[PDB]
RNA sequence: ACUACCGAUUGGAUGGUUUAGUGAGGCCCUCGGAUCGGCCCCGCCGGGGUGCCCUGGCGGAGCGCUGAGAAG
RNA sequence: UGGUGACUCUAGAUAACCUCGGGCCGAUCGCACGCCGGCGGCGACGACCCAUUCGAACGUCUGCCCUAUCAACUUUCGAUGGUAGUCGCCGUGCCUACCAUGGUGACCACGGGUGACGGGGAAUCAGGGUUCGAUUCCGGAGAGGGAGCCUGAGAAACGGCUACCACAUCCAAGGAAGGCAGCAGGCGCGCAAAUUACCCACUCCCGACCCGGGGAGGUAGUGACGAAAAAUAACAAUACAGGACUCUUUCGAGGCCCUGUAAUUGGAAUGAGUCCACUUUAAAUCCUUUAACGAGGAUCCAUUGGAGGGCAAGUCUGGUGCCAAUUCCAGCUCCAAUAGCGUAUAUUAAAGUUGCUGCAGUUAAAAAGCUCGUAGUUGGAUCUCUCUCGGCCGAAGCGUUUACUUUGAAAAAAUUAGAGUGUUCAAAGCAGGCCGCCUGGAUACCGCAGCUAGGAAUAAUGGAAUAGGACCGCGGUUCUAUUUUGUUGGU
RNA sequence: UACCUGGUUGAUCCUGCCAGUAGCAUAUGCUUGUCUCAAAGAUUAAGCCAUGCAUGUCUAAGUACGCACGGCCGGUACAGUGAAACUGCGAAUGGCUCAUUAAAUCAGUUAUGGUUCCUUUGGUCGCUCGUACUUGGAUAACUGUGGUAAUUCU
């Protein structure tokens, strides 16, 4: 008997079919597009889409009026537009099913760096976030794929520590200044 | 059956065990014998045979 | 095992004590007392988990070695005493008084009350019988054995008890229209009047209670305290009134409160 | 030369059912009675009601009455 | 008296009994002292009994893998039942005495096996299933193997005792002591598994106890079991190469853009490391925070496998033998995933190759000479609520009995599903939010069997045909009213 | 996401098994910078164990003539702290393992109207018609003499 928990989850999917041309190209796109690390960022997001997909249907196979759909349904959809994923005015189970990756990989903090104007392209943003110069609200995030909500969208800025925010020096420019 | 043939196997592995451990380095055999070997200069072999 | 067990691990506590996972390997593990383990509160879970006059269990014994706390008019020294339902406690230093009853969820409501309120309690009668020299005994739900008690008090009814003298002050008896608190089983806390009692000789018999609101739902008889005469309630009631909302309405009143404060 | 079966020797050793016999150790019962103590008797003896009795310490024997009680 | 669905219950009354190995009826200890020698306030400890709490122990109903190359078993020696007792905490062949001859079995008894502790649960997942569950929660069992006790409320206790069996330690040889399937650690076994560390600070447990103790437990150490996040570069100019757009029929021009590629230049940003200080903590460490140093081949250098027969990936090179074809060896180039990636084995999915859903059997694996022939399985059509007593209702018989369907009660947590919540994200956790206050810690699921009250389609079953069949009244015979013969004897 | 690629023929379709593939477990090889959690002598041997530790405990409130310490006030039995020892309680929990065990265990359901129960909590505790302003003998710790190679022996 210990004071620890063991629960703890796999958050991605490896594919049943390893090498298939349409699929490799797609999440080489995918990669591309979005400065993403490796195929298993990819199979990330692709598994909390069928996740998402695998609920709504669900609770479509449920009638009308049953108070499960209606809760659960309402938090699910609840859940999407404050990510920012589904639109406000689409607050139907159905429109759960035409969603696509890109949608959740627009909501990662790597391209709302690079949307912002903070950043010069998408690996310089994940660069800039992986090296403390981006903050969301007043806390420093390092994580390229923190998902950024509709609330938390027009507070995303540079640290009030960073070189390019509020001003100290790196340790380049002050070696350098100090040589003459 | 199973577990008193499988009982007379480990008995018979024990004692054979049992007399090859005992031979090395007791009082019916000879001494064990050890070679101290320092790896590097650093090491002072003095210090570690007393 | 070869005789009585001493231990509870966290795990294998009652739910509505909500202990959390990591804490520790162990629960408090309730003293023998007049209420039974799934269904009471230890003292060091009150004083600590819900109050947080304490932050360990060791600043407990130290506010209870010290006498500040009463549970029913008494000094209750030991820190797994187990308290349950309808029970007083008393902490007269703070100047505060409390009541042990069950939330609409099933927990038990930290529910301040009235220096004037906290003088008796309600006891659910659980056996009558005639001891020696023909004398009338009473055991309540808490385990109190009363002598001599009014003739007209049946098993399942209700006596007001005051703590002081620990003599029966009033009763209530089990009939419909009647006012009842749930003390066990999915309808657990709330708050309703009987309508019905469909009586199952040789097994448990069944009673209808019926909302506030109009929501009807039965439990076992053993679950049923009577805790007011005929529509009002002989103690104060904590914030919801024994009626159980649904998810829906819960999410509504959250949002509600959401908007309105803030 | 190697691989792998059969196999006299009741070969020796061990185990599981059982026939017959023995059976350690504990527990119960019927005894037993090594020791220890009191009561009774006497002696050294203190006071009173005035030699009847008892008051308290030690010693002496009595298979007298016994009570507790180990080995077996 | 009081109770239950039902007592041989509880309470009452009488006659007594009441065990010397003996049942209660207080020769106990503290703190404050005060009233009219006598009266006393708080406690502590003991205590017969009854209740309560924590259980425990016996039973009820339903539910388990493989095997017929196990078809009859139990019964003298208790197997099934009865009566009386013994013993036990109690019900009981638990045991004894005497009777009865019973009890179980193809609906698989009995016997054997299992790489069998059982559940909560895990993997897969359209669904049904298949596989796993030694293992932290619940229940069981054991302490080398058997056996028997002591103390106690509780043990057939092993960090108690007494024997025997198997092992084994010390010895002055007479004797003495033993039991890591606790925490470390060792040997052995093997494909296979960590430190002879620190602490009661946390969680809780025990004790006369606020104070002592705890290898329970917590903390570090080893740890690529596994799961989460996540570096190994980014940008600008320059030079070439593409692609747009303006002007030209085009060639072409664009200080017109945009995108790539560099043995090209350039300083900006930073961790990995090194190392003060805090913070952390029982004391530390780690993390988090912060000084200082810390990057150009940013040598601060990513691996593991596979490709020239098909899923991704070759018209390649050099040695070496054999008779240009051709065994062995080292490379280049490409592809895949990536701080991870190969392999063995088992197992599950593809798999409808175990088939209920859902397979087959002319010629491919496979349907028998033919008929008769138990059990089992399956089976045509048909049939549209009341009687009494107490306040229009409650009690009572239910109506043939079932199988089926529905409802209600009740049914551990953890896990899973799922609500809320910026753990810096997430895997998690159960927390948190606002200027003392405001909150949460939801909810669902939970086979079957059993209780509950409805439904009456579907499918069984029964109800009058030698009528000794209903419904009525007239009855006759036998037993029988608890009272309407003041108190009574009553044929 | 109810998914495919290949293998018997000169060539075609089929049956049929297999190989690749994916998941989960164990092991192992090569490689490994940061950070969060985290399984871990089950499988084979319920095999065998060196050494150390894992179970002890005192309040105002059972017993204090150990100066082992320590103030009074002095006839005041005992100030106070208090080792040891007697007495009480605990050691039947916890921890480990999975050998046994196949209607047994175990789960759900029921029963004790067929039983016991330390403790906690409540009741009862002048309900008995019959030296007490206090009873008796011991025994530890302590002092002292010892035995045995050896023990938590005495």
């Amino acid at each position: 008997p210990v004071a620890r928990s063991w629960v703890c989850r796999k958050t991605y999917v490896t594919p049943r079919r390893p090498f298939e041309k349409s699929r490799l190209d797609q999440e080489l796109k995918l990669i591309g597009e979005y400065g993403l690390r490796n195929k298993r960022e990819v199979w990330r997001v692709k598994f909390t889409l069928a996740k998402i997909r695998k609920a709504a249907r669900e609770l479509l196979t449920l009638d009308e009026k049953d108070p499960r759909r209606l809760f659960e349904g309402n938090a699910l959809l609840r859940r999407l537009v404050r990510i920012g994923v589904l639109d406000e005015g689409k607050m139907k189970l159905d429109y759960i099913l035409g969603l696509k990756i890109e949608d959740f990989l627009e909501r990662r903090l790597q391209t709302q760096v690079f949307k912002l104007g903070l950043a010069k392209s998408i690996h310089h943003a994940r660069v800039l976030i992986r090296q403390r110069h981006i903050r969301v609200r007043k806390q420093v995030v390092n994580i390229p794929s923190f998902i950024v909500r509709l609330d938390s969208q027009k507070h995303i800025d540079f640290s009030l520590r960073s070189p390019y925010g509020g001003g100290r020096p790196g340790r380049v420019k002050r070696k350098n200044a100090k040589k003459g | 059956d199973q577990r008193h043939r499988a009982s007379q196997l480990r008995k018979q592995k024990k004692e054979a065990v049992l007399a090859e451990k005992r031979q090395l380095g007791g009082k019916d055999g000879p001494p064990h014998q050890v070679l101290v070997v320092p790896l590097h200069s650093r090491i002072s072999l003095p210090e570690a045979m007393q | 095992a070869r005789g009585p067990k001493k231990h509870l691990k966290r795990v294998a506590a009652p739910k509505h004590w909500m202990l959390d996972k990591l804490t520790g390997v162990f629960a408090p593990r309730p003293s023998t007392g007049p209420h039974k383990l799934r269904e009471c509160l230890p003292l060091i879970i009150f004083l600590r988990n819900r109050l947080k006059y304490a932050l360990t269990g060791d600043e407990v014994k130290k506010i209870c070695m010290q006498r500040f706390i009463k549970i029913d008019g008494k000094v209750r020294t030991d820190i797994t005493y187990p308290a349950g339902f309808m029970d007083v406690i008393s902490i007269d230093k703070t100047g505060e008084n409390f009541r042990l009853i069950y939330d609409t969820k099933g927990r038990f409501a930290v529910h301040r009350i009235t220096p004037e309120e906290a003088k008796y309690k309600l006891c659910k009668v659980r056996k009558i019988f005639v001891g020696t020299k023909g004398i009338p005994h009473l055991v309540t739900h808490d385990a109190r054995t009363i002598r001599y008690p009014d003739p007209l008090i049946k098993v399942n009814d209700t006596i007001q008890i005051d703590l002081e003298t620990g003599k029966i002050t009033d009763f209530i008896k089990f009939d419909t229209g009647n006012l009842c608190m749930v003390t066990g089983g999915a309808n657990l806390g709330r708050i309703g009047v009987i309508t019905n009692r469909e009586r199952h000789p040789g097994s448990f018999d069944v009673v209808h209670v019926k909302d506030a609101n109009g929501n009807s739902f039965a439990t076992r008889l053993s679950n049923i305290f009577v805790i007011g005469k005929g529509n009002k309630p002989w103690i104060s009631l904590p914030r919801g009134k024994g009626i159980r909302l649904t998810i829906a309405e819960e999410r509504d009143k959250r949002l509600a409160a959401k908007q309105s404060s803030g």
